[PDB]
């Protein structure tokens, strides 16, 4: 039982197929370029599941508690966008 | 090292190579003899 703090890298997982949430190699290449797209995979091998937490505004720092009315930003590990 | 990678990918994704290959592929502009025996030279500064 992890409490989730600002820094962590997190597995999100679907409930209902099972898979986890990962930044697909593959991206629809509307004019994006630069970027990739957001599915889900079975394989939780490789960095592209995880996902860290960052901060909002200032007020929340790096290292401290998540709450359930803040607000974050998740990037990607293996590609180090964040979820746009 | 997972750094290494992932900046490679980056660049690759950002400069294609395609493009690249076309760029070096652009001609130049030669110095050009001409009559009385002098040479015309396009402009360094302002051309490729």
């Amino acid at each position: 039982h992890r409490t989730l703090l600002y820094g962590h890298a997190i597995l999100l997982r679907h409930s209902y197929s099972g898979m986890y949430l990962c930044c697909l190699s593959t991206s629809r290449s509307s004019t994006d370029k630069l970027a990739f797209d957001v599915g889900l995979q079975e394989d939780t091998t490789g960095e592209a599941c995880w996902w860290t937490i960052h901060p909002a505004s200032k007020q929340r720092s790096e290292g401290e508690k998540v709450r359930v009315g803040d607000d974050l930003i998740l990037v990607s590990v293996s590609s180090e966008r964040y979820l746009h | 090292k997972g750094e290494a990678i992932r900046i490679r990918s980056i660049l690759r994704s950002l400069i294609p190579l395609g493009d690249l290959v076309g760029v070096i592929s652009i001609a130049f502009q030669m110095p050009t003899i001409a009559k009385d025996g002098n040479v015309v030279e396009p402009d360094m500064s302002a051309g490729f």
